[PDB]
């Protein structure tokens, strides 16, 4: 007598679940678009700031290399050594003194980071 | 907050242990990801920190951790579970992760797993008689709504039915109170520690049948499941509990399946840890540890809701003194003990009386809550069966033929009371179809022997013979 | 690889220095022979290595080499009619390479490369694998082998051998990613093997013997525990179990336990029929013998590779028994260890997750649907040694919580040589009410209701021994002797079972019924003469229990016509007395 | 009086396990605290 | 019978389709306030 | 044939010392330690490291200091050497010969640990040994291969039966059926903790009967180092593996009090800092002792046997005592012996009831003795346990309420203790006790003996006990 109540359930959870995949989903294509805006310099350098301030004593900041361009001053500001590294796309690492330590700052990190706190107001804004 | 800080640099693996040098960073507490070469990511919690390294326990087996390629990442300072109403029907693994394949939940609000105390002052004294539908309990072991009443099992004792049937037949009884009469239901948390397949089979089962599984969340911990995470079971279980009760008015019933398991989760961790042990091993913070679950029921006053908890443990050797009930009947506010004798002579629920107790009984029985003559009823009948259990010791060593008449009426009310009382199948028994079964039996005895029963309730329930009943 | 070097030898650990990037778990190899040995902690540039082989002679600096992979059992056509060690070396193998002794060092493929296996497809071209499908079947010995895809194992095929005879090595299927899928792979001993589903026990383990099939019955997926002290008949109870059970395979696994034994099954087996099959026994039969003298910590991989192995054969759809000879032994080889270990001892010096990985491994048992959708079970039965009788012990409790039957075996009952002297007070088993409708449909109708009547007489004699003892067999009352004389028959005529008679041995759920229903028709009748003044001593001068006596001893085949004719004697026989 | 000589010397013999595991424990603590002294101090 | 299964079958898929509807109503709306919420 | 000498000696406390430099000492290594004063005592190396080397000294480190003590290398296994001609010797338990003769000249220098048999290798035991005890002989047979304990008590006569037992063991090869010729039989007698007036004893029962001839002889005394103790089972049992398979011979291998070599064994490893076991015991005592009882047995293709007779003193009689109890474990059966036996002056005083051969039955019957051996021994055991149950049953109704089966049934099993089972000092033979065993059966009647065929009642019922 609760197999319908039980299904109807289960089919709204899921497709609640299938709307918030969706607008995840478009959120990572759109972010991964990012790069290709004009504003993406300041983007990097922002997130390059707060990896550096992050990381106390950081020896060497590690970014794309079609990104280091944009990096050039601000590493030589802050006296800390650039490296080229292709895997890491839209976004900055930075490695401690100790080289034991690192800071990550890629978009993906920061989407699947603070996507669990922001599930409250992304469902309240589509079914409030 | 919003960035990944990946600490290399582990110098120690070492059963339930990992030891990371530069975290100075962690907070005591913290839960983080250990990411493994293969890119498996495992969980852990931070247990101790220092400037020189961080003990982390972690959730999971350690096979193919290396200390070149593994790596330790923050989740969080402090171990928090995403809380939504829309649990309720859902199915979840120890570390509180979805495993029926639906969507991970929305959170209302993430509260952290430890809990805070609950203020005496505003606790509420728990009044609510709740009907089980067990004579053993209903009478003599009387179960409040707010109470923490756990079941002592053995090794093949039939304690998984009893909280199954407990859960199938609770209600309150508006009627026998004078309050509101509403029929709302129970909302069941089910936290099972190391459970098996059968036994997991059959709860489910259960639930699927009585149609339960709508008002119900469960954290399930299986058997083959990693050992490590029992310590955040229960503590999931308790936070979705009181959130659902003193922030929805829900009035919740908490299984925790087998409290035995999670103690030996406790002793492994304390082992590895070099802590000075208890009796038999057991970390001598046992008792606090229990008292932080455990605890964590009752009602509140200006709310509408409760939480009830019935844990299951089994004594090892069927030994109360044994720490984990030893410590569990100092915490815990009674106990509903089985009994392997009355097991192996068919009765079920098999329920010794003498050795149980509920504590708050007073406070849901009496004029106005269930009936004027419970509390003496109970009194006379634990009475009448001490003289039964007393007279069949001495048979046992002088014979029958010595036995004299009020010896030989005593001896066939414990009999009668075993097989009539206690032994009752599953059969949903009114508080008044129970109080009717109690009097027929002390009808049994001389009407002068009844000295706990006030003289009025002698003459206004006295009498009637058990035949009336059945046959 | 990585490579290191011995810096500490002490006992069966052994410390590797310079072994930074090895993992947990994964095999090494230790010093100038290449003593197999598994890691089991990683300290700076240190490796804790735990030996499954004699540690003596070695010394400091010897190379130590990690292999990069876990302890891992190599699964495939080859294992039935064999008799392998620990960590699957094929004992045959052994001797005929180093003679009569065993000698630390031995490498050798636990599946023979050399011979040539006829094989047949059942994929196609083109068609979709995922893990746990039959690509084909080979002939093994009267059992139709599926090679089965690897679990972890997804993609589409390629190419496809033709039908033919080929070796193992021989890739008998290719994928279109270029995998090579073989006659046989690999898989972790302490990893489950993955399943579709896990299914309700709901049919019987039949064992052969009346107490535990009656008594205490255990389902085809369930899990035993059958602890006694020395001289109980843990032993043989397991061989008969091996000898007469309905398990399509059996995996045999001797821990810590005599040679005598494993020689005893591979001189006796060889020359047995499979109940079913009507082949050699042996030809169902997988042995892992690490004795009690053999090396300590090859009884942990003795566990796990057998456990592993019965799972393959689940998987390939059969009906698997699974009998650990003996758990405690694993248990001390587990204490060993992390006394070299130098970890926190819980109860008796067993480390504090003992209770864990007993746990882990019962868990395997159950009735599952397969990966290829298949239905298979593994029934796990475990022998325990407690020290001294005493079942207040680790090893035992930790195992009475997770067990689903309780052979309980008794030093009184063996000592006046009772066999096979079961505790039917003290055990106990879960899955009596589950069996009831297989009872119902596959024995007779009212064989739940017998069983019970049994069981209740049992009891009362039991309580009516106390005041036996206390005041005498004579002064009892009349009724109460027949109790008393019905309980010895029962014990006497219906309990006990010899392992070594030819008829006894085996016991068939209708035999069991047929006893227990002239025990009880026996009773009735007696109850009734009794009523009507018939004295004790003439009841038992009857010659018809005589008849109920040797019923145990008649055949299978021959065994109906006996029990028609002693029910009609029965009856003839208490209607005379008037 | 045989029955309880037995229950007796099960009981004493128990006891004298725990006693020995805890000497173990208390012996394996006190050499951590002097190795420790003796090495890091 | 299964009259009452296959009415709940169609119900179920109805609320599916309003609700996936409803979400379609305001899907951008929603991305673009999560992506402002995520920037600083 | 050159040594070196390690002076690098940093630490000696109790029976350990530790060596600096000892990188390319082997563990499980033999060494010598010689102080100042010239004396050289031995030790064993029982861990090795990159900073150290532990030893473990055989005996007292008196005398021993980290200025002038230097540790040698003896050899990397610990050997032995064995020659036909230790027949007729006697040995310390180290090898050394305590019988005043020039030491032998070793043919082989085998390991004393050995190596485990291979189960593929073995084979059934099937066959017997006649020990002379009736006891012992029908109703618990011994059968080559077995290793069958003897269970003893504080002050009963241990040291007497295994006497006994190694002057009468024989193979009794005509009984086989084909007639062989007679094959070799040793007996390799390993004491242990022996006081010296057992040790003359022992030595005057196998000098007066010509015995020691045929056996050799490893005594252990009770005032010697105690790993000498651990090490006497090991060089018993290495001699004994290298007659049987080397020589074709049926060595019978008796130890004598293996409670004082778990004594010795629970010595050794307290002084090693090891986690204790239920009573003190190492926890890897039963592991120790299967390394010796694990080595008795047969093997397909060879000709000889190594048969083993521990015998052990269980503690305040208790069969629950680690000892006996991890015996019980290991061996195939148990011979015990009884206090009311003793008590009642019946020699040996061995309880059949709860004694046990669990390999009898393979090595009796047709070929094998004759075809009424197990039968008897069966119907043996029921008669027996049923008069001690109405000899128990006697304590409630009295003498005067017993029936006719009754006081058969009681007559029987106090003739059967004073005849089957007192026989002093005679060497029964198979086919004597076997007659004994019939004679006393005829007193219960030819329709009680259920267990007997009746081809084989008819045969040999009937004769009464007209020999004594
Ligand atoms: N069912 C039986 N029928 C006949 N004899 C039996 C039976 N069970 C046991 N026995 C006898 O008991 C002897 C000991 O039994 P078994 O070898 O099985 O012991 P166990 O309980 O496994 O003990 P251990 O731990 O010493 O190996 C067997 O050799 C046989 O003599
Ligand atoms: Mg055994």
């Amino acid at each position: 007598e609760s197999a319908g109540e039980l299904l109807v359930a289960t089919a709204r959870t899921q497709a609640r679940g299938e709307v918030l995949e969706e607008v995840r989903r478009r959120v990572r294509e759109a972010l991964e678009a990012l790069p290709q805006k004009p504003e993406w310099p300041e983007v990097v350098r922002k997130l390059a700031l707060e990896a550096l301030e992050a990381l106390p004593g950081a020896k060497a900041l590690v970014a794309n290399p079609e990104d280091l361009p944009h990096l050039e001053a601000l590493a030589r500001e802050r006296g800390v050594e650039l490296q080229a590294e292709p895997a890491l796309r839209l976004g900055v690492r930075a490695v401690g003194a100790e080289g034991k330590t690192q800071v990550e700052n890629s978009l993906l990190a920061r989407l699947d980071r603070a996507w669990d706190a922001l599930s409250s107001k992304v469902a309240q804004a589509l079914w409030g | 907050d919003l960035l990944k800080k990946e600490y290399t640099g582990i110098t120690y693996i070492s059963g339930p242990l990992l030891f990371v040098e530069n975290a100075k960073d962690l907070a005591y507490g913290a839960i983080v990801d250990i990411k493994d070469g293969t890119g498996r990511v495992r969980g852990g919690q931070v247990i101790e920190v220092s400037e020189e390294y961080a003990v982390i326990q972690v959730f999971e087996e350690t096979t193919g951790l290396d200390l070149a390629t593994t790596s330790v990442s923050l989740v969080e300072d402090v171990a928090r579970l995403g809380v939504s109403k829309e649990m309720l029907g859902r199915r979840f693994n120890g570390i509180g992760k979805p495993i029926d394949g639906l969507p991970p939940i929305t959170p209302e609000k993430r509260l952290p797993i430890t809990g805070l105390p609950l203020n005496p002052v505003a606790r509420r004294k728990p009044e609510q008689f709740i009907q089980t539908g067990i004579s053993t309990i209903d009478v003599m072991n009387t179960l409040v709504r707010g109470q923490k009443l756990p079941i002592f099992s053995g090794s093949g004792l039939p304690a998984n039915e009893i909280a199954a049937q407990i859960a199938r037949q609770a209600t309150v009884r508006p009627d026998l109170s004078g309050e509101g009469e509403k029929e709302e239901p129970f909302a069941v948390v089910f936290a099972a520690m190391g459970i098996t397949q059968r036994e997991l089979s059959y709860f489910i089962q259960e639930f699927e049948r009585t149609g339960a599984l709508s008002r119900s969340v469960l954290f399930l911990n299986k058997a083959d499941d990693p050992t490590i995470e029992r310590i955040l079971t229960p503590r999931m279980a308790l936070t979705v509990a009181e959130y659902l009760a003193f922030e929805h008015d829900y009035h919740v019933l908490v299984i925790l399946t087998d409290m035995t398991n999670y103690c030996e989760a406790l002793r492994e961790i304390g082992a590895a840890r070099e802590e000075i042990p208890g009796r038999r091993g057991y970390p001598g913070y046992m008792y606090t540890d229990l008292a932080t679950i455990y605890e964590r029921a009752g009602v509140v006053e200006g709310k509408k809701g409760s939480v009830t908890q019935i844990p299951i443990l089994s004594m090892p050797d069927d030994d109360r003194t044994h720490p984990i009930p030893d410590l569990t009947g100092y915490i815990t506010e009674g106990q509903i003990q089985l009994s392997r004798e009355l097991h192996r002579k068919g009765i079920y629920p098999p329920i010794d009386p003498l050795p149980s107790l509920s504590r708050l009984m007073n406070n849901g029985v009496g004029k106005g809550k269930t009936r004027e003559d419970h509390k003496q009823v109970s009194d006379q009948l634990y009475s009448a069966y001490a003289n039964g259990v007393d007279i069949r010791k001495l048979v046992a060593i002088i014979g029958e033929d010595a036995l004299t008449e009020n010896d030989r009426r005593y001896l066939q009310f414990a009999d009668a009371f075993e097989r009539f009382f206690i032994n009752q199948g599953q059969q949903n028994r009114s508080i008044e179809e129970s109080l009717q079964i109690a009097w027929a039996l002390l009808s049994m005895l001389p009407q002068g022997e009844l000295k706990r029963i006030s003289k009025d309730h002698i003459g206004k329930y006295y009498g009637q013979k058990l035949e009336e009943i059945w046959g | 690889m990585i490579q290191g070097v011995i810096q500490k030898i002490a006992g069966p650990a052994v410390i590797a220095k310079g072994m930074l990037g090895a993992r947990m778990y994964d095999i090494c190899k230790v010093g100038e022979e290449g003593l197999v040995g598994e890691i089991i902690r990683l300290d700076g540039d240190t490796a804790f290595v735990q030996v499954y082989e004699d540690t003596s002679g070695l010394k400091v600096g010897e190379p130590v080499v990690s292999t990069g992979l876990p302890l891992a059992v190599e699964l495939g056509p080859g294992m039935l009619n064999g008799i392998y060690d620990g960590i699957q070396r094929p004992l045959e193998r052994i001797r005929e390479k180093t003679g009569i002794y065993i000698t630390r060092g031995v490498v050798v493929h636990a599946l023979d490369r050399e011979k040539k296996w006829a094989w047949t497809p059942m994929v196609k071209p083109g068609d979709e694998v995922r893990g746990g499908m039959v690509l084909g079947t080979v002939p093994e010995f009267g059992f139709t082998h599926k090679i089965l895809v690897p679990p972890d194992v997804r993609g589409r095929v390629k190419e496809v051998k033709p039908a033919g005879e080929y070796t193992v090595e021989e890739p008998v299927v290719v994928l279109e990613d270029g995998t090579e899928l073989k006659m046989y792979h690999t898989w972790p001993v302490r990893r489950a093997r993955p399943v579709q589903r896990k299914l309700d026990p709901n049919t019987p383990f039949l064992t052969g013997m009346r107490i535990l099939d009656v008594l205490f019955p255990v389902a085809m997926g369930g899990t035993a525990a059958i602890p006694g002290p020395f001289g109980a008949g843990k032993s043989v109870t397991q061989q008969s179990l091996a000898k007469w059970s309905n398990a399509d395979v059996v995996v045999y696994v001797g821990c810590g336990e005599r040679g005598n034994e494993m020689t005893d099954v591979l001189v006796e087996f060889p020359e047995l029929t499979d109940p079913k099959t009507g082949g050699p026994l042996m030809h169902r039969t997988v042995l892992i013998a690490n004795t009690s003298n053999m090396p300590v910590a090859a009884r942990e991989a003795s566990i796990y590779v057998g456990v592993t192995i019965a799972e393959y054969f689940r998987d390939q759809g059969f009906s698997v028994a699974l009998m650990a000879d003996s758990t405690s032994r694993w248990a001390e080889a587990l204490r060993e260890i992390s006394s070299r270990l130098e970890e926190m001892p819980a109860e008796e010096g067993y480390p504090p997750y003992l209770a864990a990985r007993l746990a882990a491994f019962y868990e395997r048992a159950g009735k599952v649907i397969t990966l290829g959708g298949e239905e298979g079970a593994v029934t796990i039965v475990g022998a325990v040694s407690p020290p001294g009788g005493d079942m207040s012990e680790p090893v035992t409790q930790s195992t009475l919580r997770i067990v689903g039957a309780f052979w309980r075996l008794d030093a009184s009952l063996a000592f006046r040589r009772h066999f096979p002297a079961i505790n039917w007070n003290g055990s106990y088993s879960l899955f009596t009410s589950a069996l009831d409708p297989w009872y119902r449909e596959n024995v007779a109708e009212d064989y739940p209701e017998l069983r019970d009547a049994i069981s209740e007489l049992l009891q009362r004699e039991a309580g009516l021994q106390e005041i036996v003892q206390l005041v005498g067999p004579d002064a009892l009352q009349d009724a109460e002797r027949l109790v008393i004389e019905v309980g010895r028959i029962i014990r006497e005529d219906f309990l006990q079972q010899n392992a070594y008679h030819e008829v006894d041995a085996y016991c068939s759920m209708k035999k069991a019924y047929g006893i227990m229903k002239m025990i009880l028709a026996f009773y009735k009748e007696a109850e009734a003469a009794i009523k009507r003044g018939v004295s004790i001593d003439e009841i038992l001068q009857l010659p018809v229990l005589e008849r109920i006596g040797r019923a145990r001893y008649v055949s299978e085949e021959e065994f109906p016509a006996y029990f028609e004719e002693a029910m009609k004697e029965i009856q003839g026989a208490f209607k005379a007395l008037a | 009086i045989p029955g309880i000589r037995a229950q007796i010397r099960f009981i004493q013999q128990v006891l004298e396990q725990r006693e020995r595991e805890d000497t173990f424990r208390l012996k394996r603590i006190k050499g951590k605290i002097e190795a420790r002294e003796a090495e890091e101090e | 019978t299964e009259a009452l299964l296959a009415r709940y079958r169609e119900r179920a898929e109805a609320e599916a389709k309003a609700v996936r509807e409803k979400a379609m109503a305001r899907l951008d709306e929603a991305v673009a306030l999560v992506l402002k919420e995520v920037l600083p």
